[PDB]
């Protein structure tokens, strides 16, 4: 052939903290189709915000828009239970169809992106240019997020033990764990990712008990 | 409602 | 400056399912230093293994070995909560460290790599060509790898959901769910993607009772 | 042991 | 738009000495249109074959041959004054027409080459893969063929400017220059870079007078 | 090796028509060394200026500027004729440097660049970027000073050829092509393309027993 | 026929 | 002094 049809950027949803995630790698061959398997970041949370996105850039708000829909009826579950798989389909006419269907609950919501959607030309050459101009600070993003989503996984997953300990834990040990966690969240509310780390340790360094109290 | 976590 | 001097190939360790996680980037000037938080994959595990890697491919064992080294001393806590802060740190006479950190028990492991080891020249660019030519096996590969995780994940937590459900589950959804278990371990078992998901699902369409339970 | 899960 | 149609590889034809000269680069977003200016080699030359090629290689052997045709009516000329314009036409439909027109005689010839010719997406892939384990292999091979195009430029520049010169010309030059020539014309028959540069020196060496002759 | 020392930029001269001709790609391990051949523009002419410069644009004026030194001694010869043979050598400690020899003369000036000349990693970047924000205005320009080059030796050619002829030359044809070869020069003082192309089609046109005459 | 050569 | 020309 003396062309292909491929996708001159990424694309893919955004996840939580704000990042793009890449479903569809750039320069793909077009028809093709891939799914992932998503879930929830709260406990007895009932629907999620499918946002599309195409694009080169970390920051979802730095890449370009291309719909956004929601799957709900998601049923009582702890975080992260839930099993949200999300597929993009691009047709060999260009057309892209996203999903979003619930392996449990079998509810399914999808949203139609027409072939002309998107950037054009030019701009899909501007984006190409700004990944490289910034491949930096995407990077320090990048992992500011998962530095982030690590601190709130260990701030839930400790208030959990915690509970699920109750007695077993002796007050000295419960008073300091508290003192952590109301740091730890106080900083989660920050773009510091050195100060999110410092609070993790420091609830690792009194939880010591608690890990060994959750492991029996 | 929230964007979807990532494993 | 006429030169700089640049990491050829990635450099990273080996993390659970045998995929290279990548620490330092293909093309990065040095000095650099980069750190990540990993954990444990079990309950009680007391040591990992770093395994430090060189190269492009998805599969550890695709990469050039650099050396393996232990933490161990890893205190009893659940899997998935200990912070093990692995750096790498190419100082500027290309010599890399690579040190493992327990942030509670604060024990430190570290291999010096001189800077004359790794991939020649030659194999460099061999190494280079094959990422490429091998670029869609190593995405199967990195998704199966992936599946795989979740569905243990899935695994232990509902195992351990179970448990803590005890007698608030009906003897009919507990028998549901543990014959879905079983086969889930059955197929995580296996080298089998789609099979895996099968299972995962299965698991999410008899746990529903089990997720409003754990929920509350 | 066991290597390293990255969350 | 979420799709772009663009070349997967670099198009063109063959040039003296078996090299590929590209007139449409790999990755380039159709329709296209783009044309060079060509000429002959030999003093004298009534047509030229335009061969098309699809490809990466610098070896026109190397590449993937699409078709070729001959340009004839070539009026008499000196090597080199002739203007063959080549015109590569990719229309929005993926079709290659392939022009070549003679500015002085008004004769055109066309090859038209459809969507569908060339390699297809595994051999481009093979293809690019090439490219690169040989990028070395294909700059000696081109910048031979460069030496070897610039020092049969000299012997038929030399032995015009000996005939201009005639008796201005000492028979001592003469003979040396002749000897020269005899030499370079028995090199430029080999595969040897340094060789051929070793009788172009030569040649200059001795040709000192010629020059300051053929310059009054 | 966990290193290698690379040139981050293309490494060149300025030739005719103000355009980067590349010694050493970027990307380059070093050491390493690079020679090509070059000649003269004008008849008798002297001297070669030898303009030193990094990086990726294709307008000399784009790039970095890293020294330059005259070869002269040059011996009257027709344009073109003389081998000025330029050589970039980059040392084991990442110095550069540039010679220029005239192989007939036997004459040599260089430039040694330290390795801490040029662009520092800040603008290695900047340029990286703007060599392809503006990958198609330096492609319009290049082309552009081809076509002028080309112009000027038919340009050049063509009257030498009305001279070798002289009265051969039936008076009508040496009345149209000297008014074509005027056109042509007024054209070539011109950035226009087409315009360009046009003098030199006209002139084809025109030269045709010129043509026949200086192949007899 | 003689390939084209390009200057 | 011109630059050089490449041929």
């Amino acid at each position: 052939v003396l062309l292909l049809d491929v996708t001159p950027l990424s694309l893919g949803i955004e996840t939580m903290g704000g990042v793009m995630t890449t479903l569809i790698a750039k320069n793909t061959t077009i028809p093709t189709k891939h799914s992932q398997v998503f879930s929830t970041a709260e406990d007895n949370q009932s629907a999620v915000t499918i946002h599309v996105l195409q694009g080169e850039r970390k920051r979802a708000a730095d890449n370009k828009s291309l719909g956004q829909f929601n799957l709900d009826g998601i049923n009582p579950a702890p975080r992260g239970m839930p099993q949200i798989e999300v597929t993009f389909d691009i047709d060999a006419d260009g057309i892209l169809h996203v999903s979003a269907k619930d392996k449990n609950s079998g509810k399914e919501q999808k949203i139609t992106i027409k072939a002309s959607s998107g950037l054009n030309e030019d701009e899909i050459q501007k984006m190409v240019r700004d990944a490289e101009a910034n491949a930096e600070a995407d990077r320090k993003f990048e992992e500011l997020v998962q530095t982030r989503n690590q601190g709130d996984h260990l701030l839930h997953s400790t208030r959990k033990q915690v509970e699920e300990a109750g007695d077993k834990l002796p007050a000295d040990d419960k008073t300091a764990i508290e003192s952590a966690l109301t740091a730890l969240e106080t900083a989660l509310k920050g773009e510091d990712k050195a100060a999110i780390e410092a609070k993790m340790q420091e609830l690792a360094q009194v939880s010591q008990k608690l890990m060994e109290i959750a492991q029996q | 409602p929230p964007r979807p976590i990532y494993n």
